């Protein structure tokens, strides 16, 4: 069905792949 | 107030002795008691009060009681308003505040880098005891160039002057003497004013007043850069206003207007550019310090990059001033000194009596005792503490003499006067060692060539037999052949008064020189070599390749500083002066043509008859010039010509007499561990090592801000254009608005404000000591080829990275981009709720503006994703990428954060209420890939054809 | 702002002026080559007949034809010059539902007059030709008592809001699946309609909120089925959408009273910030 969107699994998805980066950051300066 | 009593009723008055002073003890139970001594520092804010001066403070009040009304309107019901002015001075206050707490707790460090010093004399012993450590009773002991360390009243002076410069402001030095001359304490002679310099003389004082109970205790770039965002700023706000107007024509509503003037002004002007260039001069002020060089100022920083001419000094500073003998010419005889433990090779006998007469002259004259204890230690490394020409013949003369102690002990002195740098005299009265002949000894630091016009009769084997017409030719041509070497020879006599001349009991004055020395007897004389210091040819190396044009002052012979300028690499391969032309030819040097010739060497006496079109001339006209025993008059006189065409000199001094060279000159260097305290704190740059090599070193790192502070520009400009272009053709074209005002405001105070700082930690380039010296007057920081690269070429680049995602989300819901122009007036019209599309579906005003708020996070993410590779290419502006390497973490950081930020506002829940921020799809990251791939590769040719072909098109109008 | 600035004796701040502009000129060329090739490559992932994505399109929202400045419909019964702008929007909108207008010509079809079922007229691609839209008759509003073909708010009554469903390409509307539901209309059925109801903004408006007459196809307050789903401009051009005329007849003169409107059914969902999706509101007050 074209009229829903699997919304609040993007943003789980997408806030980890935010703190995956945020994580890398963090884990190269302390370096 | 104790010049008026004597010195018994107050050298007791703190249990004190007019010799021993204090015991080490006793200092502890006063110096507890009355604390350091130093004046009181004003009260420090208590750190919050700064941070609330920045965020509540100044012109931007406005905006924090702004932000209130908007929060309460929306309370009793316009939020999104109050979050942008909220978000505004936040973001903008914590970081002109993190930014000026950091170089704070930089420019604070330098305090302490270098103490303050003081001769103090306890328990008949001198010792270099910190200034603040000063309790109110030792004695000190002040020398000329030095500065009292408290409040003094002098008890032994010995003919110095003090420039007080301070209470009446007067540059006049006042003479100091031990007799009470006047009642009041501003004008008598005891009493020595704290923070005040000695410059000439020596004395000593007993303490009287410390700390707070004393009579004392009683950049060009930052304006171009300020000017520049003037300049922008005054833009933005006519273009604010221009489309503040036009939006109400339009009719917004009044507050969707308000959102966008914020939005032009923010876009338009760089929020934070004021506060990286303070945070950048101050980092490398940091970074200069860690390497051997130290400067007072911060506009000491900005020059030292544009320095075109360095007027350095021979001793100290390109030589270790550690002398050892080499070579001996006495008796018409060669010799070559070896210096062994066990005395091997036998090169000179060790009976006559020239050597002992020749020691009996400087083993005297050191001020330096030997520390108790070093007997064991070699004599040879026994380190002594006094004139180094005196020192080295001492070394010469120790690995002979057994017992030094007694020698020294044996005879002593009547007085002692002070020594000058163009006087070169110190006259010391010695008894003969000799009873039946009760004379006196002479001692005297000449050139042998003034010895020699001093001296009739040459001492040789005994006797003084009269000199010979081919003696004098002999002497030169060894003086030349030792010359040759780069070494100094030394001319010191020793003279014994008549005994019917001079009585038993004479009692002679030091002023007034009525000593007979004219025509005396003389043995030969000793040469000497000053190695230079290990990285010093490679600094002067350096410096050709750099246009730096290094001149050496120098004390000594022509031959010898000739000599030593071509050891280090002053006189490069390649080039001779007139008389090296003549002499190679065997012509006259007064026909030589002085055209060929790029290298010339100055007599300091010569130096005075010259007027200021032939110092003009010499300077103009030789690219290697040294100058030979010149004063540091003309050392200034140097330091004023020098600069006449346009050059940024950098003089370097120690001495009390170099004060107006290291005022006039663009540039003061001064020495951290041979530099008197008038010359450190007349000066605008500190060595701590006289090695010259840490003047080279801090020249690399002045040139390597304005590289670093260049790039950070640019990639601060560049997010410019994405910024303010979609407001354009949101008018101008009539599609729908492209870009929010809160992510403008990621745009330009996140993702390119804070970013910028990790540029300033970029390494120097291949070829930042191989260009000439930037003009400080015709190369501004902010140039026409930097506009056009950042407004013209990547900022246009970005914005279409930007557009292609604004055109994607919309033709993949519907708006196809056939129809997207002139849909602006419906678009926002409120009343449509049926408004079709492309395919003919309807849609509501609030299922658009999903749609359209969509658009506006995928163009954040956009423009992020491009200035992936604006940060990249922005590390080089001359080399490559591949041929630089990724050595810094924090531009990687900013990198792996910028996005960190990115995904997170557009996926956090709740985003979408407060910022308009709604989650995109993956398919929607990739969008501008193909556009930041062409930053990379565009700017990576263009910086491949600008190598290949220097000075060229490329390198003409794009070389920002 | 010194004159000796603009021209020396070589040119205006430049030498020559043409290495800059040919290069611009090259590089802005080149750049929009660029431009126009990367929007031409994602206008071939983007299908000729639907959408890509239809989720953003929620609901299709609820509008009334009668295009009001601040939701409100404000007249006086007495002088004609007051409603022109009301009356004159329902004419040009209706021009298209004329008789007159829906000739076959393998274009229109004669549709049932009854409540059916949707009809599936294939997949959304060009293996078929053009779709044959059923035809909608204007005579199927009308009025209790008044002229013939009449679109206006005289004297009597108020004008007709004619209510429509907002088009979503391939959008099948589903009905409640139950009985005694929130609407209680005389013919009640449940398949091929989706019912509707203009009821009052508060137990305050609906005290004398009127006699809400409701005229549509097969006489019941609904949409008929059988026009869904709709098929995108592309394939049927001049798509007639179902219409739902609402007529009130008694209210309180002299009275603001705000309406809401809702559109019952399945597929049809509510939003607390989008107004006018699934439902509407809207303020009706004539002047004595």
């Amino acid at each position: 069905d074209p009229f829903h969107y699997d919304y609040q699994t993007l943003r789980i998805g997408g806030l980890v792949f935010a703190v995956v980066l945020f994580s890398v950051g963090i884990l190269l300066i302390l370096s | 107030t104790e010049h008026k009593m004597s010195v018994e009723e107050v050298c007791r008055k703190y249990n004190t002795d007019c010799v021993q002073g204090l015991t080490h003890s006793k200092a502890q139970e006063i110096l507890a008691r009355d604390g350091p001594n130093a004046l009181t520092p004003p009260p420090t804010t208590p750190e919050w009060v700064k941070f609330c001066r920045q965020l509540f403070g100044g012109f931007s009040i406005l905006l924090w009681i702004g932000a209130i009304l908007c929060f309460l309107a929306y309370g009793i019901q316009n939020l999104y308003l109050g979050i942008v002015l909220a978000a505004v001075v936040i973001i903008t206050g914590c970081f002109s505040y993190y930014q000026e707490a950091k170089s704070s707790k930089i420019m604070e460090s330098f305090k302490n880098m270098v103490p303050q010093q003081a001769l103090v004399i306890r328990e008949g012993e001198k010792m270099q005891v910190n200034a603040e450590e000063v309790v109110v009773g030792d004695l000190v002991e002040i020398k000329g160039g030095d500065r009292v360390p408290a409040d003094l009243r002098i008890i032994s002076a010995h003919g110095c002057k003090v420039d007080n410069s301070s209470l009446t402001g007067e540059s006049e030095p006042q003479t100091r003497s031990p007799d009470c001359t006047h009642d009041n304490p501003l004008e008598t002679r005891n009493i020595t004013f704290f923070s005040t310099n000695c410059v000439e003389g020596t004395a000593r004082g007993v303490v009287v007043a410390t700390g707070d109970r004393t009579v004392m205790g009683r950049t060009p770039i930052a304006i171009e850069i300020e000017h520049f965002i003037q300049l922008i700023t005054g833009v933005a706000v006519f273009l604010g206003v221009s489309f503040f107007i036009l939006s109400l024509i339009l009719g917004y509503t009044w507050l969707e207007a308000v959102i966008f003037l914020i939005g032009i002004i923010v876009a338009n002007v760089p929020e934070g550019l004021l506060a990286t260039v303070t945070v950048c001069l101050t980092l490398t002020a940091k970074r200069m310090a860690r390497k051997n060089c130290l400067v007072k100022n911060l506009e000491a920083v900005e020059t030292l990059g544009s320095t075109s001419t360095i007027c350095s000094d021979k001793t100290g500073t390109l030589t270790q001033n550690r002398m050892t003998v080499a070579h001996m010419w006495f008796d018409n005889q060669i010799h070559e000194a070896d210096t062994t433990e066990d005395q091997s090779g036998t090169s000179f006998d060790k009976s006559s009596h020239t050597w002992v007469a020749l020691s009996h002259i400087a083993g005297l004259c050191n001020r330096a005792v030997f520390k108790g204890g070093q007997d064991n230690i070699p004599v040879l490394k026994r380190d002594v503490a006094g004139d180094a020409s005196e020192s080295a013949l001492l070394k010469c003369i120790e690995l002979s003499s057994g017992s030094v102690k007694l020698m020294r002990e044996r005879n002593k002195k009547v007085a002692e006067i002070p020594f000058n740098s163009t006087n070169k005299y110190q006259l010391s009265i010695h008894e003969t060692e000799d009873p039946n002949d009760n004379r006196y000894l002479l001692v005297m630091k000449g050139a042998p060539e003034r010895i020699l016009d001093r001296c009739s009769t040459i001492l040789l084997q005994g006797k003084e037999q009269p000199l010979d017409e081919e003696m004098k030719e002999a002497f030169q041509n060894a003086y030349l052949e030792l010359g040759g070497l780069g070494e100094r020879v030394l001319g010191f006599c020793h003279y014994y008064l008549p005994e019917e001349q001079f009585p038993k009991g004479f009692a002679f004055d030091c002023d007034d020189v009525n000593f007979t020395t004219d025509n005396l007897c003389f043995v030969g004389l000793m040469s000497m070599i000053d190695p230079p210091r290990a990285a010093v040819p490679d600094a002067v190396g350096k410096c050709r390749s750099a246009g730096i044009k290094v001149i050496m002052v120098t004390g000594d012979h022509p031959i010898t500083a000739k000599a030593i300028a071509k050891g280090v690499g002053i006189i490069s391969e390649g080039n001779e002066t007139v008389e090296d032309i003549a002499a190679r030819l065997n012509i006259p040097v007064s026909q030589v043509n002085p055209r060929d010739a790029k290298a010339c060497v100055i007599h300091g006496t010569d130096l005075k008859d010259f007027t200021s079109e032939q110092i003009d001339e010499i300077l103009q006209n030789h690219t290697e010039i040294v100058f030979a025993r010149t004063s540091p008059q003309q050392k200034l006189i140097i330091v004023e010509g020098c600069q006449r065409q346009g050059a940024i000199v950098a003089v370097t001094g120690d001495g009390v007499n170099d004060s107006p060279a290291l005022k006039k000159a663009d540039i003061g260097v001064a020495m951290g561990i041979a530099g008197s305290d008038v010359s450190k704190q007349a000066a605008d740059m500190i060595l701590l090592d006289d090695n010259f090599a840490s003047i080279v070193t801090g020249v690399e790192e002045g040139r390597l801000i304005f590289d670093n502070l260049k790039k950070s520009i640019a990639y601060t400009l560049t997010s410019n254009i994405p910024e303010i272009t979609p407001f354009l053709l949101f008018i101008m074209a009539n599609i729908p608005l492209p870009l929010g005002t809160i992510t403008i405001l990621c745009i330009d105070l996140g993702t390119d404000m804070v970013p910028a700082i990790s540029l300033a930690y970029e390494a120097a380039e291949s070829d930042i000591m191989k260009r000439q010296p930037r003009n400080p007057r015709t190369d501004k920081l902010v140039n026409e080829r930097l506009i056009s690269m950042a407004y013209g070429q990547i900022g246009m680049i970005q914005a279409l990275g930007g557009f292609f995602s604004y055109f994607v989300i919309l033709a993949e819901n519907g708006f196809l981009p056939g129809n997207l122009v002139g849909i602006r007036l419906n678009w926002d019209d409120r009343t449509v709720n049926d408004l079709e599309d492309s395919y003919g579906q309807q849609w509501t005003y609030e299922q658009r503006k999903v749609v359209e708020f969509t658009c506006h996070t995928a163009f954040f993410v956009s423009i992020v994703v491009v200035q992936w590779a604006d940060l990249i290419i922005c590390k080089t502006r001359r080399n490559s990428v591949f041929q630089q390497g990724m050595k810094n973490k924090i531009l990687i950081f900013g990198l792996f954060e910028e996005t960190a930020l990115a995904a997170f506002l557009s996926y956090c829940p709740g985003m979408d209420v407060a910022l308009r921020m709604y989650p995109l799809k993956p398919s929607w990251w990739f969008c501008a890939f193909p556009y930041s791939f062409l930053i990379f590769v565009y700017d990576e040719i263009r910086k491949l054809i600008l190598r290949r072909n220097p000075g060229g098109w490329v390198e003409k109008e794009t070389y920002y | 702002i010194w004159n000796s600035e603009k021209k020396e004796f070589l040119g205006r701040t430049g030498g020559s002026w043409f290495k800059i502009l040919l290069f611009y000129v090259i590089f802005y060329g080149c750049l929009a080559g660029i431009f126009i090739g990367t929007i031409q490559v994602m206008l071939l992932t983007i299908s000729e007949f639907k959408p890509t994505y239809q989720d953003r399109v929620a609901p299709p929202g609820l509008t009334q034809i009668p295009q009001i400045q601040k939701t409100e419909i404000s007249f006086r019964p007495n002088d004609p010059k007051s409603y022109e702008a009301y009356v004159l929007n329902i004419v040009r909108f209706l021009e298209k539902y004329k008789d007159s207008a829906q000739r076959d010509d393998m274009i229109f079809e004669d549709c049932g007059d009854v409540p059916s079922e949707p009809k599936e007229r294939g997949d959304f691609n060009h293996e078929r030709g053009e779709r044959k839209v059923c035809r909608f008759k204007l005579e199927w509003l009308g009025n209790c008592s008044g002229l013939n073909d009449e679109t206006y708010g005289y004297k009597e009554g108020k004008p007709c809001i004619i209510i429509k469903l907002n088009r979503v390409l391939g959008f099948k509307p589903k009905p409640p699946k139950n009985e005694s539901l929130e609407t209680y209309p005389v013919m009640k059925y449940n398949p091929n309609v989706l019912p509707v109801q203009c009821t009052g903004k508060r137990d305050e408006d609906k005290d004398k909120v009127g006699n809400v007459e409701y005229f549509g196809l097969g006489n019941s307050p609904g949409f008929p089925l059988q026009y869904y789903p709709y098929y995108g401009k592309l394939l049927q051009p001049k798509y007639l959408q179902p219409l739902l005329a609402v007529q009130f007849t008694n209210l309180t003169m002299d009275t603001e009273i705000r309406i809401e409107c809702k559109a019952y059914g399945e597929n049809i969902g509510y939003s607390e910030k989008d107004r006018f999706q699934g439902r509407f509101d809207v303020k009706i007050e004539v002047k004595s």
